């Protein structure tokens, strides 16, 4: 058993399948032979921090950061102590305009995860310095199933889908129950084309309040 | 549809170094640019 | 501006009918480059961004 009960009860069948065994064997070799991010112990951190029952909001990313000291097994977040990359800075700028939060002295979003924000990347590992190097190795099959089981959940989920790749997952999500907040990506190429001014954080909280759920405290505190 | 991306980056100590990414879509490139934390000195995009 | 850097941008572009042509841009800020990228409709064959010392 690789995950806590509420996730394992939804996903255990996937981990038994040939594609996962093949992926696991590839990763055992690559972690031993080269530099893979995030650290192997951190691969499932988004699910460790945010149980299936506790999910309130999902923020979908693509693959992990590919530089030393960055990836935590969470979409967008970085370990405390490293520079915040440009997209993450833009996330904090929007958060500041939307909610009012000051810009933090680190880029770790663990606080969000602990409050029910599932920081799910669709690909969970990457080779150092080589973006998208673990594309098509099996992760997308598993993370599609994670999206499926969230879509199947009775209690509504709020999905925040930034950019074109994240928006492609709309087809997997049952919008008769779930909520979608979508915009252009926070990358500097696209942030000023819709992401800025989209107010995703207050919008998410407004959906939560309508459902009688406690809102997220989005502001990140300095370390 | 597929691109190689080369960047010359400069770290906080002033060291310049190349990164080489291969077989990215333009969408992947746009995300990569937003995931690049050090100062960009040169950037090259080449269609494969 | 003594506190800001500029960049040169060269692109080899291909039009809808297949003709390839160069475009040269000089003295852009980083933000200008990002806006230019978004405003480029023709297909990118090559793109070069160079910080000016
Ligand atoms: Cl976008």
């Amino acid at each position: 058993q690789l995950l806590q009960d509420s996730w394992w009860n939804q996903l255990k069948e996937e981990f038994e399948k040939p594609y996962y065994q093949e992926l696991r064997e590839m990763l055992k070799r690559e972690y031993a032979e080269q530099t893979i991010y995030p650290d192997s112990r951190d691969i499932f951190n988004a699910l460790h921090y945010t149980s299936y029952d506790d999910v309130k909001v999902v923020i979908l990313g693509q693959d992990p950061y590919h530089g030393p000291g960055q990836a935590q097994g969470l979409s967008f977040s970085v370990k405390p102590g490293v520079k915040q990359p440009p997209s993450l800075k833009n996330i904090f700028l929007e958060l500041q305009q939307d909610i009012g939060c000051s810009i933090p002295n680190h880029g770790s979003l663990v606080s969000w995860a602990k409050q029910g924000v599932l920081l799910l990347n669709t690909v969970l590992t990457v080779r150092r310095g080589q973006a998208n190097s673990h594309k098509g190795k099996g992760w997308e099959r598993l993370t599609d199933r994670i999206i499926d089981v969230l879509s199947e959940r009775e209690r509504p989920v709020i999905f925040i889908l930034w950019g074109r790749h994240a928006q492609m997952k709309k087809e997997r999500i049952d919008t008769s129950k779930h909520f979608i907040i979508e915009s252009t990506h926070p990358s500097p190429f696209s942030a000023r084309n819709g992401f800025f001014g989209s107010r995703p954080f207050s919008r998410a909280n407004a959906y939560l309040e309508k459902m009688g759920e406690a809102p997220i405290d989005w502001c990140i505190k300095d370390l | 549809d597929s691109y190689d991306v080369t960047m010359l980056l400069q770290d906080d100590d002033g060291k310049q170094y190349y990164e080489y990414h291969k077989g990215l879509s333009l969408s992947d490139f746009e995300v990569l640019y937003g995931n690049t934390a050090d100062e960009i000195i040169k950037l090259r995009l080449d269609k494969v």
